[PDB]
């Protein structure tokens, strides 16, 4: 479970 | 086919709690993580919430940040948000949105949308008035004439010049708010062939309470 | 936050002709690692929620026509539709997609070009169901003009009414490029019991002088 993108 | 269908919008007291459902579909649920992104009536388009596809990570902006919470369901493959101490500003569209993980390419899968609104107001069904053309401007080539669907709450309210067979020269304007009421307005151009010898009845439904109400247009 | 903006809000367009919209961040939507720039344009049309257009400021989704291309790098982006055919008269969306808070441009909303014509005029004195529960809105429509801005007054015997009305305009209708507007004064019977005539004054580009409609009681 991987962050998100944008962040 | 990627279905991403939300549930729960509802008439919220400001400072009271709601909790909105996406139910995905047509593809593994887990390997992504998803938006809540909202629509204002002045067609005002904001992020809300992400989570990561195993819940691990929550992002919001300033203004429900710490007031709403965006979690998940990876078994019932459902994604959620409690909102709490909901202020009027909330009243919008609330779509749910893939993040697309794999393609990194912006929000490609989007939900129908459930509508919040948050008001204090009561249901009012409206007062309809008849306007009925004055001067001997009358008589010409048309008459014009209106309903006025004035102070009522919630929305929808259905409009009709004689029940639908009157749809050619009909305009409906949008509801306005003002203080908690709304008001709407209809006219509809009709020949000096056709009115006063023919009746046109304008009815409104504001089904929000069981009215029904026909207001017949009469000089 | 990245706050983004467009412009133009509006844009009257002619169809076969290109038309530009334009896209501006405040801080560069530039991903130096992917080298790419984190932009996506949208497209929206009513009812229907938005729909992805161009991704990575450029990249054509599948699907979408030909005719779209996105253009632009850094702070300042660019949409072409180069033959805007009927079917691309919808709202468009430009957004930060690099850094969380993701942030929506306004929109720019293309609309169809057509000859001025001139607001159809009315006014309606109160009811009186209405007058009878002591109320007194007077009623003018302003229907069927192009282009969309107009100007409405009322008066009550010659002096110019501020507060009290409230005004709701249309979209560009369908089926003949026109706009509409109405605009209600709403009084009470006492005040509307000691005036004698009410006069609703329009201006539109249409018209050296604003369009006077009246009744008296």
């Amino acid at each position: 479970d991987v962050p998100d993108y944008a962040s | 086919e990627v279905q991403l269908v939300e549930s729960g919008g509802d008439l919220v007291k400001p400072g009271g709690s709601l909790k909105l459902s996406c139910a995905a579909s047509g593809f593994s649920f887990s390997s992504y993580g998803m938006s809540w992104v909202r629509q204002t009536p002045d067609k005002r388009l904001e992020w809300v919430a992400t989570i990561s596809n195993g819940g691990g990570y929550t992002y919001y902006p300033d203004s429900v940040k710490g007031r709403f919470t965006i979690s998940r369901d990876n078994a019932k493959n459902t994604l959620y948000l409690q909102m709490s101490s909901l202020k009027s500003e909330d009243s919008a569209m609330y779509y749910c949105a893939r993040r697309e993980r794999y393609d990194e390419n912006g929000f490609a899968y989007w939900g129908q949308g459930t509508l919040v609104t948050v008001s204090a107001a009561k249901t009012t069904a409206p007062s309809v008035y008849p306007l009925a053309p004055v001067c001997g401007d009358t008589t010409g080539s048309s008459v014009t004439l209106g309903c006025l669907v004035k102070g009522y709450f919630p929305e929808p309210v259905t409009l009709t010049w004689n029940s639908g067979s009157l749809s050619s020269g009909v305009h409906t304007f949008p509801a306005v708010l003002q203080s908690d009421l709304y008001t709407l307005s209809s006219s509809v151009t009709v020949t000096s062939s056709t009115w006063p010898s023919q009746s046109i009845t304008c009815n409104v439904a504001h089904p929000a309470s069981s009215t029904k109400v026909d207001k017949k247009i009469e000089p | 936050d990245i706050v983004m903006t467009q412009s133009p809000s509006s844009l009257t367009v002619t169809a076969g002709e290109k038309v530009t919209m334009s896209c501006t961040s405040s801080q560069s939507l530039f991903n130096s690692g992917k080298q790419k720039n984190y932009l996506t344009w949208y497209q929206q049309k009513p009812g229907q929620p938005p729909k992805v257009l161009i991704y990575w400021a450029s990249t054509r989704e599948s699907g979408v026509p030909d005719r779209f291309t996105g253009s632009g790098s850094g702070t300042d982006f660019t949409l072409t539709i180069s033959s805007v055919q009927a079917e691309d008269l919808a709202v468009y969306y430009c957004q930060n997609d690099y850094s969380n808070p993701l942030t929506f441009g306004g929109g720019t909303k293309l609309e169809l070009k057509r000859a001025d014509a001139a607001p159809t005029v009315s006014i309606f004195p109160p009811s009186s169901e209405q007058l009878t529960s002591g109320g007194a809105s007077v009623v003018c429509f302003l229907n069927n003009f192009y282009p969309k801005d107009i100007n409405v007054k009322w008066k009550i015997d010659g002096s110019e009414r501020q507060n009290g009305v409230l005004n709701s305009w249309t979209d560009q209708d369908s089926k003949d490029s026109t706009y509409s507007m109405s605009s209600t004064l709403t009084l009470t019977k006492d005040e509307y019991e000691r005036h004698n005539s009410y006069t609703c004054e329009a201006t539109h580009k249409t018209s050296t002088s604003p369009i006077v409609k009246s009744f008296n009681r």
